[PDB]
């Protein structure tokens, strides 16, 4: 089958939690009284590429309004 | 039933075309229709508001019939009348080059269209014709385009002047 | 002045006040959907459809038209501005077509622009990364500069084959797709030249002049039949649909796909050439993009037309047979380029297999749609005769 | 191994060599001219770079539109008259943009030099951009404006009115039907250089003046592309300057193109500008004179004189028939208001003072007439009056030029009052000037356009409107209106009651 | 309401009139150039510089700072918010650095966005073009899924090595470059996973789970020393410059460049794999982009500092020697992967040559800048010892 397919950010994010591995000195370099559970999850399943795209789209508008209509 | 896009006139022709189940009948009717209703030389202007639409519905029938009747080579190189397309083209182009003036040239060009417009002639030869015939027609027409005064030109065209008005 | 002399009705207190006072209380119609009367191809009308369908002022006598009457000005002789007489194909509605990618101008240039800017970045990274080092000298100065280069004229020719369709297309949707299909082709041709120009900058002695690849195209043996087919699709075809259909659903689906994918894309890597494959990635993306549009127009719309399905399929099969031959000839001649390759580069079994891939895909995506009975073994054997 | 790349001009350097020779490498279209196959283009572009410079322009345009302009409610805070005017200006331009796509596709086929083809090609794409751009203006005003009707369906509702017919002449058929070179003159040498380019800027000016910041945003962006259309129109004259046929045909095609274009825009643009607005920018007479005489007829054609090009012979005529043309036309447009897809308004006092001030004698003619119509009750649906009736009552027949499609009333006009009627092979033809009449006499098969009186003959007004969807979504209220106020909108029924039945004015000469 | 209730000072007649009446006749200063006081790196001040330089509120006691006084709130113990104590490197001005690509946020995301959208288009064209067919099964299920896959953890680790610099960087310009260097690394790691996820969709039986490549990374032999070096650069280095410098001008310039370019980029093609090379093109563009910034900061600004040139070079040479060893060890272990390749895939001469390219480029673009005396033969021979 040669149907047009791709992979989205959440499909890659599914495995992002596994990216970190264990080893002796894998710990914070900063002082802290707390202990952040090392299984905590994030709310938005983003990857660098997708993050950049949703932010660049916002920029287009912002700078568009600024350099064009607002200046006129 | 009166209408711009749908009227009794158009329905009438639909039934008329529905009864054409022979390439020859259909092809001949289309050619006849073109002589009767298209170009400034049409035999009458009775179908002025519907002919363009009717002609198309007629071409559709000839095309369908031609496709089922002709083999592959013929569909590509023969007219619906059995004529050899290239021969007709080269022949008509010949006369167009022998045309002595713009009045003969336009007769040739306009007639060519009335007789061989697809699905009669294959489009490839037809548009090839459009290119050559049109070029000669223009060359003859656009030469000293303004020399002939309107008074004379009307006479040449053969129009019947019905009214003229001019404060200047 | 800091404020400028021109006063604007949106910001000028006086003028705006007058404007505001003349405004109705609410819109004079709640239907704020431009193109609302257009039959949606998908669930909801898309911006693509709204902005495109019915832009062409066709009258009802050209299937699908919404206007009425003859054109205001025609050609000497009487040829209509647009008319049914410019193509053998018939349909119930020329505005039925829909680019599956829904590409109107803005989206189209946005994508090519991204590709352009990235290409620039890629080449700048490629040159600085010194990757050119590991590329085979013979493959570079011979197969890329001469043979790949000569192929640019093939793409250029296919590009020009679209000129008449851009003028004759019977609807906006079809006209736009056609314009994009051909524009992608000139793009590719220029990308092939861009690579030659790039190599000229990093390889001391590489002449970017088109003289060599052009001479290969005009007088060579490898692309002889290919050029003969291109000259024909371009200048001997006056039917805009036969042109588009034959170019995309026949010649380029076979010859083009073989050269691009089964030869250069397949072998360049073997010679330490990751450059050419970068540009072929684009050409193949473009190809797969155009294919969807070509399929929707000729198969989904025309070939499956509720009234002219039979007729249209008959005509496209006619065209398929008419052009399949010159295409096979173009492939046959192309087979000669393999003998020019360093011994051991590839064998007859690899080439046959690759030929079969191109042919099966073609039967897959095109031939079968119009019930064109194609014999894969016969086609391949005819080509192998090289 | 320094970071290097290749730019568009570096590839373009070899673009001219892309085309090769062979027997049938020639134009598929008829043409009296011979475009030198060594002609060069002004801008060294390739597809990739072209797309990038256009996408950058889009970013801004759509950015301003979807963001700040929407936040400011720019789609609403526009004067009512202008919101209507933009339904016509944008949709009519849209088709000019759309036929320019086919037109340059034809020029691209005509060109034999790879560079000249590439020049036209860039326009084929620009024109597609402009089609979609003009479309977007209507789309935006439909979604965000005070009156969507017309903006949301001009593509079909424009067919009802007579003004649309003339639009297809200058910007549709005139762009793609005939000799590729003649068409090139209509589109680029005259249309764009004389009217479209100066016009696009003018519209942004009138738009801004009436609170419309949407149009300036899109049109000023379209404007950035016109530099390339000009080069092509100029390169067309150069590619044929050496052919002996050029010295024999160029001026005739140019004069015909000039006349064709001005015949429509001289009265239509002026009308849309002065009557479709509240706030004025500058008298059309002044504007017209600068565009056609100073900028175009003087500076633009002067630079092409070295190629055998001369000032259009019909130039003086055009100037003399211009002064009142747009005023004469509005009278007809308003009288036939029910055939439009936009709402028209009668000049308020402030405006009448403006008109008279800039057009001495305006009041005693048009002013007095408009006042009579308003007293008659032309704005009120219960009056049972429509200005067309006033024309019938005072024996002021309205004709359609068989060639330009421009409506004219010779018995009432203050401008040209010439009328030539002919019968040829069972058909009657009405002309409004000696240039269009010559065109038809010499090329009768090129002009067989059925006018609205012919098509609508014997038909009752409301039925034509209803049949062609001239209604709002409520299925009763007319899209077109004789005023731009919020209430007392005419309905199909108000029109049916008038029992107005069309008649072909020419059947009288019988 | 068609007009809305909120009135705006720019369009509301009343409010605007009041606004217009309060306006001066002309601007109260003709100098409309924000950042005008910033020393331009090029002919004219760039938007990049204006929007970035001096955003970091440093006081004069941190080289280049324009503010004065201590921080308002410090860490328990007294550690300053930012201070000279977080790096061994010294300079006359921390705001001297300039990303040669002048990347501020907007341009950065715009480019990655283009790359993202095109990647999507590429994969959709790749899958529809059925190119996967001609790819060697062993290379796919073994070298891409396991070994290339495992490499994602290398990039991920280098990514995390930037976390402290994002916090400690002594200037805006350096902080922004650092952030972009690390962000490109996580991007690559995710692209390696994107490919594995893509293959899972077009190859029936390809498991996109990271389990296998992760087990290869955590417990394999091929990447053992590589992982040991990554764990160190990341968690055993508390000096943000040693971290950035060692990661980019040492480890990744040698090990990273060899794996990406001299192994996968070089061999994938031979197995009918045009997929992986597509993503490596990105990684290499990113690498060459970061290199320019890394060079400007460590060589142009620090290594050539008018006052601490000598000092800084001494320190970077110290760091080069400190990390060159673990990097050689990472390469040595990597040599083991060649024995896993089908016989005839490549020979010892090809591998040595490729090693020499990586090493010569390194001496070329890095070692020589700080006068680090590197013996190319010794380095290569030490690595070749890894060849089984
Ligand atoms: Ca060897
Ligand atoms: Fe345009």
């Amino acid at each position: 089958n040669r149907a047009p397919t791709s992979v989205n950010a959440q499909e890659v994010h599914r495995w992002l939690q596994s990216f970190n591995w264990d080893f002796k000195n894998n710990r914070t370099k900063y002082a802290t009284k707390y202990k952040m559970a090392n299984e905590t999850k994030e709310q938005f399943k983003l990857i660098a590429k997708e993050y950049a795209r949703m932010e660049a789209v916002k920029d287009e508008r912002q700078f568009g309004s600024l350099q064009d209509a607002l200046t006129r | 039933k009166l209408g711009i896009h749908s009227n009794d006139t158009r329905d009438a022709w639909v039934n008329k075309i529905a009864q054409l189940n022979t390439l020859e009948k259909a092809a001949e009717m289309l050619k006849q229709f073109r002589m009767d209703h298209t170009t400034p030389f049409r035999n009458s202007y009775e179908l002025d508001n519907d002919y363009l639409w009717i002609e198309a519905k007629l071409e559709e029938k000839v095309a369908v019939l031609k496709a089922r009747a002709f083999n592959e080579v013929d569909f590509r190189h023969k007219t619906a009348f059995g004529e050899d397309a290239k021969s007709v083209l080269d022949g008509t182009v010949a006369k167009m080059n022998a045309a002595k003036d713009k009045w003969e040239a336009e007769k040739i060009h306009i007639g060519f269209r009335q007789a061989y417009k697809p699905p009669i002639m294959p489009v490839n030869y037809f548009l090839d014709g459009e290119r050559q015939l049109g070029t000669r027609l223009m060359e003859l027409r656009n030469l000293n385009y303004y020399d002939t005064p309107l008074e004379e030109l009307r006479k040449q065209r053969g129009v019947r002047v019905v009214h003229l008005q001019s404060p200047h | 002045s800091m404020l400028g002399e021109r006063r604007r009705g949106l910001t000028d207190p006086e003028m705006a006040a007058v404007i505001l006072k003349a405004l109705p209380e609410a819109p004079l119609d709640g239907n704020n959907k431009m193109g609302y009367f257009v039959t949606p191809r998908w669930k909801r009308l898309t911006e693509y459809e709204a902005l495109t369908v019915y832009a062409q002022p066709n009258a009802d006598w050209i299937a699908g038209g919404l206007d009425w009457g003859d054109w205001t000005q025609k050609f000497h002789g009487g040829r209509p501005s647009w008319g049914n007489e410019t193509t053998e194909l018939r349909t119930v509605d020329w505005f039925k077509h829909r680019d599956p990618l829904r590409r109107w101008h803005a989206p189209y240039v946005k994508d090519k622009a991204e590709e352009w800017r990235y290409t620039d970045r890629f080449l700048q990274g490629y040159s600085a990364d010194g990757q050119i080092r590991a590329m085979n000298p013979t493959w570079r100065d011979e197969f890329i500069n001469r043979y790949w280069g000569a192929f640019l004229f093939n793409e250029y020719g296919l590009f020009n084959a679209h000129s008449q369709g851009a003028r004759e297309a019977l609807s906006d949707v079809t006209r736009v797709s056609l314009a994009f299909w051909g524009f992608d082709k000139i793009d590719i041709a220029q990308m092939i030249q861009l690579e030659r120009g790039f190599l000229a900058k990093i390889v001391p002695g590489f002449d970017e002049s088109t003289a060599v690849p052009k001479a290969e195209w005009t007088n060579g043996e490898v692309y002889k039949s290919a050029r003969l087919a291109v000259e024909g699709l371009w200048q001997e075809v006056f039917d805009w649909n036969e042109s588009a259909f034959s170019v995309h659903a026949v010649y380029d689906a076979l010859f083009g796909q073989f050269v691009r994918r089964e030869f250069f894309q397949r072998l360049a890597p073997r010679f330490g050439d990751n450059l050419t494959p970068f540009f072929i990635n684009q050409a193949q993306t473009y190809f797969q993009i155009a294919k969807q549009g070509v399929q929707d127009l000729y198969y989904n719309c025309l070939g499956d037309d509720p009234e002219f399905s039979d007729y249209n399929r008959t005509v496209m099969r006619n065209w398929t047979g008419k052009w399949l031959e010159p295409t096979i000839a173009a492939l046959r001649d192309f087979m000669g380029l393999f003998a020019k390759l360093p011994a051991g580069t590839t064998d007859k079994e690899e080439i046959t297999a690759s030929l079969y891939r191109v042919v099966d895909d073609w039967i897959e995506d095109y031939a079968s749609r119009i019930d064109f009975k194609a014999d894969r073994d016969q086609i391949v054997k005819a080509v192998l005769a090289g | 191994r320094a970071p290097t790349s290749v730019n568009a001009q570096e590839v373009h350097r070899w673009l001219q060599s892309f085309n090769w020779d062979f027997k049938n490498n020639r134009t598929k279209y008829a043409t009296k001219y011979k475009m030198a196959n060594e002609t060069k283009e002004q801008f060294k572009l390739i597809a990739k770079e072209y797309a990038r410079m256009e996408a950058v322009k889009d970013e801004r345009q759509f950015g301003s539109l979807q963001d700040a302009l929407t936040r400011l409610n720019a789609g609403v805070r526009v004067h009512p008259k202008w919101n209507e005017t933009m339904k016509v200006v944008s949709n009519f331009l849209e088709v000019g943009e759309y036929n320019a796509i086919a037109a340059t596709g034809m020029l691209w086929d005509s060109a034999q030099a790879a560079e000249q083809k590439n020049g036209y090609l860039a326009q084929v794409l620009d024109e597609i951009r402009h089609t979609h751009q003009c479309a977007y203006v209507n789309y935006y005003f439909a979604k965000n404006g005070q009156d969507p009707a017309g903006h949301n369906d001009a593509r079909r509702t424009r067919t009802i009115g007579p003004l649309w017919k003339g639009m297809k002449r200058v910007f549709s058929d005139g762009f793609i039907s005939g000799d590729a070179v003649e068409c090139s003159l209509n589109l680029q040498l005259v249309g764009e250089a004389c009217f479209t380019n100066p016009l696009i800027v003018a519209v942004t000016e009138w738009a801004a003046a009436n609170g419309d910041e949407i149009t300036p945003t899109v049109f000023l962006s379209i404007e950035t592309d016109e530099l390339r259309h000009m080069a092509n129109g100029y390169q067309t004259v150069v590619s044929i300057a050496n052919d002996p046929a050029s010295a024999k045909y160029l001026n005739t095609d140019l004069n015909n193109a000039f006349w064709t274009q001005q015949k429509y825009f001289t009265p239509v643009l002026g009308m849309l500008f002065e009557y479709g607005s509240k706030f004025k920018v500058e008298p059309w007479v002044k504007t017209w004179d600068r565009w056609v005489y100073e900028d175009w007829g003087g500076i633009w054609i002067g630079r092409l004189g070295k190629y055998g090009v001369e000032s259009p012979r019909s130039l003086k005529d055009a100037k003399q028939d211009a002064y009142w043309a747009h005023h004469d036309l509005y009278l007809l447009a308003y009288a036939l208001w029910p055939t439009g897809f936009f709402r028209l308004a009668l000049p308020d006092q402030e405006e009448m003072e403006w008109f008279e001030a800039n057009y001495p004698g305006w009041y005693d003619h048009y002013g007095k007439i408009y006042e009579e119509w308003r007293a008659r009750g032309c704005e009120d649906p219960s009056s049972g009056f429509i200005p067309l009736m006033w024309f019938i009552e005072n024996n002021h027949p309205i004709y359609i030029d068989r060639v330009s499609q421009v409506p004219f009333c010779p018995s009432l006009a203050k401008g040209a009052s010439t009328l030539r009627v002919h019968e040829y092979n069972g058909e009657m033809h009405t002309f409004s000037d000696q240039w269009g009449e010559r065109m038809w006499l010499a090329e009768p098969e090129r002009y067989e356009c059925q006018n609205i009186f012919e098509q609508y003959e014997g038909r009752e007004l409301s039925e034509v409107i209803a049949e062609l969807h001239g209604l709002r979504s409520d299925g009763k209220t007319l899209i077109a209106q004789p005023h731009v106020r919020g209430d007392k909108l005419w309905t199909l029924d108000d029109i049916k009651r008038l029992n107005c039945v069309f008649k072909n004015p020419v059947k009288a000469f019988n």
